[PDB]
């Protein structure tokens, strides 16, 4: 009904700051994305459920350690306010998380959950 | 303030360590073999009248000085440095240098684009 518009609401602003992030490393013009790429981010056992952003949210602190490695400003906006401001939106969508075997690139942790929150999206739109 | 975007070059069978690690210079939490940081744990540890702040964790004089050690850590440290950081290379054991040319480097940026000087050493055994 009305609580299924309003959730799609909140995924498509989590999934749009995460976008820009993502654009924003995985350019050639970004000298820094190697060094980002050699580090591995821990991945979900599966994301199908909104309770999976746990997941998330726990990596959430080691990748804004890797964001803070470009130093100029491809935004212009502190890493740490999209990283709050995504926070507060995964809040607004506490439980037990498993994750995968082997960890990834933060392209590759950003790929999954984006993927994850346009999965989610058209999935409630249905009825 | 500015990384070295690239690492130090490697010499066949030799490692570069440091002296002084600047203000800037960062360190990769990395665990032994068989050993994961823990979830939620930091990458790295980074250099800040100026020392380091934060911490590793794994389970299965105008710089900062050498941090010490954590846990499980992986045999062989990692780190990242900011320009003007020297990195001394040196022969491993069973090996001997010919130095031939200077076995040093440096993170030097020229027109905005970092680089490493080539130090010119190899080692024989």
């Amino acid at each position: 009904s009305s609580s299924t518009k309003k959730t799609q609401l909140q995924l498509e602003h989590l999934l749009l700051d995460l976008q820009m992030i993502l654009n924003g490393i995985n350019n050639y013009k970004n000298p820094k994305l190697h060094l980002m790429l050699s580090y591995g981010f821990y991945m979900p056992k599966k994301a199908t459920e909104l309770k999976h952003l746990q997941c998330l949210e726990e990596e959430l602190k080691p990748l804004e350690e890797v964001l803070n490695l470009a130093q100029s400003k491809f935004n212009h906006l502190r890493p740490r306010d999209l990283i709050s401001n995504i926070n507060v939106i995964v809040l607004e969508l506490t439980f037990m998380c498993e994750y995968a075997d082997e960890t990834a690139t933060i392209v590759e942790f950003l790929n999954r959950w984006i993927t994850f929150c346009q999965s989610i999206i058209s999935t409630l739109t249905a009825a | 303030a500015e990384l070295c975007d690239d690492d130090p070059p490697e010499i066949p069978h030799a490692t570069f360590k440091a002296m002084a690690y600047k203000e800037g210079t960062m360190l990769n939490c990395e665990c032994k073999r068989g050993f994961r940081r823990i979830k939620s744990g930091s990458l790295y540890m980074l250099c800040t009248h100026s020392s380091w702040d934060n911490q590793c964790q794994c389970t299965s004089p105008g710089h900062c000085r050498e941090p010490p050690p954590w846990e499980n850590e992986a045999t062989e440290r990692i780190y990242h440095f900011v320009v003007g950081q020297m990195v001394y290379y040196q022969c491993v054991q069973g090996y001997r240098a010919l130095h031939r040319g200077p076995a040093e480097s440096v993170c030097k940026m020229t027109h905005g684009k970092t680089r490493w000087t080539q130090p010119q050493l190899i080692c024989t055994g």
